[PDB]
């Protein structure tokens, strides 16, 4: 399970084994993470241009 | 001496002839610079800024410690004392 | 030699005045006059201080004066009199002007435009007293002289903007004298000080001066706070008019910082937090602004412990403001850990300092937040937890008492648990996965509107200075 | 060059007194011998600075404190005379040579070399100021790029030599600029090992980890501490940053680490600890957590600052991996797992869970550990919003600021 | 001040007023009034009678109704005029708890309701419940019903389109902004 090579969780509160094949994550939503990162990149250099004005 | 990230307001604002009086007025309104009043006021100089390595001078990064007590002495006592219980089990 | 030095200082001032005089003869304006006026005030503040105590006096004598020149000179007598450079050739002139306050014309009285001149000689006498760093009777005499002059006739738009900056100094010098050595007549004269400030705001409403209105609002908030008349200030802040159109960014920094004080007292910690961050981002990084920032940071730490939010340890370490902020750093560690014993030490160790800033009142409310923060840590750490275990950890009383703390604490939602009194544990309600609920919908909407608002402010501001330049001849 | 990094290590043990008694005494013996041979006496004055009524002091030139556990750090007056004698002779003999070398023609080779030899002597005996000044001339003179990078690592070695992190930091930015300008592959490897130990000295262990695995593939034994010390640092950092999957592939795609096998006490302890984490049996982990503190962090110059930090972070990491693969645990089965007792465990957990940096809850009624770590899209949302709150904030301030001026 | 402005009667009179604001249950006003007093006596005539209202306000902010009831009960020993605000403040502790208990539980036996609400009589508990609108049926309360009624009232009032915030309403906002 640490390998994440089938999926599933090991349950010792009852002593069962859950096996899953369920959808997990979201690709479209994943790429949003980089896009905020890219917008945060651009403004650092914007603000170097804006300290020539103050 | 700069409030939050030091570089973030050092680039944000800089001096003007126009602004310089108003700034001085702001610090006078509170009534002092409030960093040179404080040693006289207490009648000591820092020893309680020497609480932790990071507190004194920031020449490291943050750990998220706030007492900096070695945790090796407690983890060692747990280790040996647990073994003995199992030995006497 | 000695005449040359006072003459040079005078000639600097004349060019700055003459610039504005020309500008207000075409059509009175607000902002173009101010930028020049702010530059002049800096030079006067530096020349009054550094170059003798009689360089103001030369100017005051040089122009026509109602009775000001004699009132100026009085102040100088006390600290070793001056008499030099008041003979003709400092009083046989009214100092280059084309014809609008020129020597030949004024003496002849074909015109007299003491209008602008009187307001500037006031500006000097206020600057000169704060330079000296003196108070006593000289303050009283400054209060008495300028106020009815300006109230026995309406001012033009330009003259109102000079007289807003005098009110701040009158107020500041009165308040410092009480703090050097409290007196019993300082108290009764404060009612007088109080009356003029609010009456001023009405006067500025009719002239439709944006920058005059804003600076008086900043004064009323400060004046209530040192008198502690918060009740009257709570009515005021829900009935304001502040513009942010022409105001300087120092005025805006101050305005937001005042709100944060009153709000914190009313047990609003969520609105106070928003506004104190506003005040800091306007302010410079400079040691010029240093003392404004310390008081601001003192309040900023305090608000977070009142919420349960608990400031960063980094925040003290990245600034060199550590020693000022030393008492709030000991509170930060105390509330986080849950240790009442640590907390009680901090407020006894540093009581005197806290009580100076009049932030001690705010600090005692934190004895509650240790207990409430302590229960939130224990509900995080154990989903279900006996009552007795809490009593050991936070050094509290019976379990019945602890039950009551939680029943109250979840009315604000601090703990976000609920008590079973027949099952004997406390069961928290968080088990996240709110992305399967409809919550993020609500959130994204708000950020989108926040962006729309910054777009709009971009539109009006971008073109207004552009418009001034393209109209203006420079071809 | 060679003996300087040896002495500084052994001196760091005497500066502390938390180190084993036999380790500290033997360390005293090695540094005293080298005072005679290499004139490390001026460096012996620096050790008293670090004390003043703090332990590990028994000095005779300074104040002797017998409330201390060190007593072999005598600053005798036999040593102090030996210094003045050796100091004078060497300055007189070397000066006379160099004056005449400068006079003979050729600035490109000869005059550059003659001044470098001045900086080698002052570097060697631990006078930083005089090494600095004479080696500044060497750089200015027309010399190859390789020579400059060399001299810059030599100045920066003195910062390691005083074990002041501050001096080092500046000098390694200078090499970092000049290494692209030289285009010399020979000393590029030297840069990696210096700069690895600098990331190690600061809390950037993501950067240190990449450097210290590269030091296995190429090591340089000129002015740089032992191959066993470089192996130990790689293991320390590898555990810090990398969890099972990443960590296993690192020490299985590292054959060089393996040839060195554990041949010193510091190296055992970290190497055994590695096995237990990524094998998913933390039975041995908890006793070894103590050993690694004892034999790596305390003796080293670059991890004693982080001694307490390391054990705090690692205690989270090992628990997290068990909690990830288990939707539920029993406190008892989990207590057996580490080799700890039930109550001891709750304490360690009670620190990690409020910062919410470990994501678990503990039913103490049922006895089970529930894991509320989201393994779905809720997790991704928890990343996103704190970045976007900041985005909003960053634009509000920069935009508002330019309108006003 | 220090010239016939400060007296023994003054210290007594302000003490009584602070209880007035607190027994009306305005803590907005109480804390804003406390500043004004900071400037005046609180270390120039120290707290010896003004400590009373300040202690009390604190104990309910941490949430301890034990410490709060005790401080009131020992002020009931002193039949003077301070006690005329003490009974108001014991009525207030009951109401606060009755605001809390909706989230806190769902079932309490009647002996348990009595315990939280500081009643010594089981009859007295039943009498407050009529007035406070708690349905005790077969000697057990039902907070889930009460919660419903109050929620229903809050849905009824006109706030309601953008209180909920409709899926449709969100996009309509976006649309006109880009075209404006």
């Amino acid at each position: 399970i640490l390998d994440k090579i089938f999926y599933g969780v090991l349950d010792q509160g009852n002593g069962w084994l859950y096996v899953y094949e369920t959808p997990n994550q979201d690709a479209t939503y994943d790429s949003a993470l980089e896009l905020v990162g890219q917008l945060n990149k651009v403004v650092d250099q914007l603000f170097e241009k804006a300290s020539v004005l103050y | 001496m700069s409030t939050d990230v030091a570089a973030a307001q050092a680039q944000s604002k800089i001096d003007l002839t126009k602004k310089k009086n108003e700034e001085i007025n702001k610090k006078s309104l509170e009534e002092d610079d409030e960093f040179e009043d404080f040693p006289i006021d207490t009648w000591a100089n820092g020893e309680t800024i020497k609480s932790n390595a990071v507190t004194q001078t920031n020449i490291w990064e943050e750990n998220w410690d706030d007492v900096e007590v070695d945790d090796d002495f407690t983890n060692e006592l747990k280790a040996e004392l647990d073994r003995y219980k199992r030995e006497n089990q | 030699l000695h005449h040359s030095e006072k003459k040079y200082a005078e000639e600097d001032q004349v060019q700055e005045l003459l610039k504005v005089l020309n500008e207000i003869s075409k059509t009175t304006l607000t902002l173009d006059p101010r930028y020049i006026w702010r530059s002049l005030k800096d030079l006067s503040s530096l020349r009054n201080q550094e170059l003798l105590n009689a360089e103001t006096l030369c100017f005051t004598v040089n122009v026509l004066y109602p009775d000001s020149s004699s009132f100026k000179k009085n102040l100088l007598k006390f600290i070793t009199s001056n008499h030099k450079s008041s003979v003709p050739g400092s009083a046989e002139l009214r100092n280059s002007y084309p014809a609008s306050f020129y020597s030949v014309n004024t003496e002849k009285k074909t015109i007299e435009v003491t209008a602008e001149i009187n307001c500037f000689m006031h500006l000097l006498v206020q600057l000169f007293l704060w330079d000296s760093k003196e108070l006593e009777q000289l303050v009283e005499f400054n209060r008495k002289v300028v106020i009815p002059n300006l109230l026995c006739y309406y001012n033009l738009r330009s003259l109102n903007l000079i007289n807003a900056k005098l009110w701040f100094y009158i107020y500041l010098s009165h308040e410092t004298l009480a703090r050097s050595s409290e007196e019993i007549n300082s108290d009764n004269q404060n009612i007088i000080l109080r009356s003029t400030m609010m009456k001023f705001l009405k006067i500025a409403s009719l002239k439709h001066d944006n920058e005059t209105k804003a600076m008086l609002i900043n004064l009323i908030l400060r004046d209530f706070l040192n008198n502690g008349e918060v009740d009257s200030a709570s009515d005021f802040i829900s009935k304001l008019e502040y513009p942010h159109t022409d105001v300087s960014s120092s005025l805006e920094a101050r305005y937001f910082f005042y709100l944060s004080k009153i709000n914190a007292i009313q047990l609003d910690y969520s609105t106070a937090n928003e506004y104190i961050i506003a005040a800091i981002r306007k302010a410079p990084h400079n040691s010029k602004s240093l003392g404004f920032l310390q008081q601001s940071n003192k309040l900023h730490c305090c608000i977070q412990l009142l919420m349960g939010d608990i400031p960063e340890l980094s925040f003290f370490h990245q600034s060199n403001m550590q020693k000022s902020l030393l008492p709030y750093y000991h509170l930060t560690k105390a509330v986080k850990l849950g240790d009442l014993k640590k907390f009680t030490s901090t407020i006894t160790k540093y009581k005197q300092l806290l009580l100076k800033d009049d932030t001690y009142q705010l600090c005692v409310r934190l004895r509650s937040n240790v207990i409430k923060t302590g229960i939130r840590i224990i509900s995080l750490t154990y989903k279900k937890i006996s009552l007795r275990d809490i009593c050991l950890k936070l050094n509290l009383d019976s379990e019945q008492t602890v039950e009551y703390m939680v029943s109250r604490a979840i009315r604000d939602g601090v703990i976000e648990a609920k008590i079973n009194h027949e099952d004997g544990f406390i069961e928290t309600t968080e088990l996240l996965n709110i992305y399967d609920s409809e919550d993020p919908q609500q959130v994204f909407d708000e950020r989108i509107k926040f962006a729309n608002q910054l777009h709009d402010e971009y539109l009006v501001s971008m073109r207004y200075p552009e418009d001034k330049k393209t109209q203006q001849n420079e071809k | 060059r060679v003996p300087n990094y040896e002495v500084s290590e052994k001196a760091f043990l005497l500066t502390q007194s938390k180190v084993s008694i036999e380790q500290r005494k033997e360390a005293a013996e090695f540094v005293l011998a080298k005072i005679k041979e290499e004139e490390m006496a001026p460096y012996y004055k620096y050790l008293c600075e670090e004390y003043l009524v703090n332990n590990g002091q028994s000095d005779l030139e300074h104040d002797e404190k017998s409330d201390s556990l060190n007593e072999w750090i005598k600053f005798d007056q036999e040593l102090y005379n030996e210094l003045c004698k050796k100091n004078e002779s060497k300055i007189k003999e070397l000066n006379e040579k160099i004056q005449k070398l400068e006079e003979d023609d050729e600035g490109e080779l000869e005059q550059a070399q003659a001044w470098i030899n001045l900086g080698e002597y002052y570097a060697q005996i631990g006078d930083k100021d005089n090494a600095e000044k004479t080696l500044g001339k060497s750089l200015s003179k027309a010399i190859s790029t390789g020579a400059k990078i060399d001299v810059m690592l030599t100045i920066a070695r003195l910062g390691f030599f005083y074990n002041d992190q501050l001096y080092v930091k500046e000098k390694l930015e200078a090499v970092n600029s000049m290494i692209e300008k030289g285009g010399d592959w020979e000393r590029r490897n030297r840069y990696k090992t210096y700069y690895g130990i600098h990331c190690l000295a600061v809390r950037n262990f993501k950067e240190a980890a990449k450097l210290l695995v590269d030091s296995l593939a190429t090591f340089t034994s000129i002015e740089l501490t032992s191959y066993e010390s470089i192996a130990t640092y790689a293991s320390v950092t590898g555990l810090f940053t990398l969890e099972r999957t990443d960590l296993k592939s690192k020490v299985i795609d590292s054959p060089e680490l393996l040839s060195l096998i554990s041949t010193t006490a510091a190296l055992q302890s970290i190497s055994s600890l590695t096995i237990s984490l990524y094998a998913s049996d933390y039975a041995s982990y908890f006793p070894y957590l103590l050993e690694t503190y004892a034999n790596v962090l305390i003796p080293c110059k670059y991890l004693n600052r982080h001694a307490d930090f390391f054990v705090r972070e690692m205690r989270r990491k090992v628990y997290a991996q068990l909690l990830e693969s288990y939707k539920t645990l029993s406190l008892k089965s989990m207590a057996s797992a580490f080799g700890v007792s039930v109550a001891f465990l709750d304490n360690d957990l009670g620190k990690f869970i409020p910062n919410k940096q470990l994501n678990c809850v503990i039913d103490r009624v049922n006895g089970i550990v529930e894991t509320n770590r989201p393994d779905n899209k809720n997790a991704q949302y928890h990343l996103l919003v704190k970045q976007g709150d900041g985005l909003l904030t960053k634009l509000q301030k920069y935009g508002a600021a330019v309108r006003l001026t | 001040n220090h010239k016939l402005s400060e007296s023994d009667k003054k210290s007594k009179l302000i003490s009584l007023y602070l209880l007035n604001l607190l027994s009306q249950n305005n803590t907005t006003k109480f804390h804003s009034e406390l500043q004004y007093l900071d400037k005046h006596i609180k270390n120039l005539e120290d707290d010896s009678l003004l400590s009373y209202p300040i202690k009390l306000d604190r104990w309910l902010m941490e949430g301890s109704y034990q410490k709060a009831w005790d401080l009131l009960q020992s002020g009931s020993q002193n039949i003077s005029e301070f006690d005329s605000f003490t009974d108001i403040l014991k009525s207030a502790i009951r109401d606060e708890i009755a605001k809390n208990t909706e989230l806190s539980y769902d079932f309490l036996p009647l002996s348990n309701i009595k315990a939280l609400l500081f009643f010594n009589n089981e009859k007295e508990t039943e009498k407050f419940a009529l007035e406070r609108n708690w349905p005790i049926v077969n000697s057990k309360v039902y907070f889930n019903n009460q919660s419903k009624e109050k929620a229903d009232y809050e849905d009824e009032m006109m706030h309601e389109e953008d209180q909920k915030t409709n899926i449709i309403e969100k996009a309509m906002d976006y649309a006109i902004s880009i075209e404006n």
